[PDB]
């Protein structure tokens, strides 16, 4: 709460951390049926390219105006 | 598209008339008499409005 970093950061500070997003995750889900996928009796979770499968296909397939919660 | 003169058509009034088509060439059947008789033919495609879209997404 000390350094004023505008100009330069002092040599002998170190950085905290740097910036990133965590690993996109998502419920999966079945496209010929539109149902969330059941595993082992509980929910399936993937990861990182299928998640965003998901995600975009439940971004297209809906309307923009229609909805008051979005 | 094509608008164009029906030969076949014409062949077949000219036989059923009964005149001797084997002796004639071909110009001479396009310009044949057919006696108050049009025959045409023609070639379109027509469009339709758009209602369904397929989207193939890659990664």
């Amino acid at each position: 709460s000390t350094i004023f970093p505008f100009i330069g950061v002092p040599e002998d500070y170190i950085l905290p951390k740097t910036e990133e997003l965590p690993i996109f995750r998502e419920v999966a889900w079945d496209f010929e049926k539109d149902e969330p996928i059941l595993e082992k009796g509980d929910f399936k979770i993937i990861e990182k390219k299928e998640a965003l499968k998901v995600w975009i296909y439940k971004c297209i397939k809906t309307n923009r105006y229609e909805h008051e919660i979005y | 598209s094509t608008v164009e003169i029906d030969f076949e058509a014409q062949k077949s009034y000219l036989k059923s008339k009964g005149v001797d088509l084997s002796y004639m060439t071909l110009q001479e059947i396009k310009e044949a008499n057919t006696g108050s008789k049009v025959f045409l033919k023609a070639k379109i495609k027509v469009l339709d409005a758009m209602e369904d879209i397929d989207l193939s997404i890659e990664i």
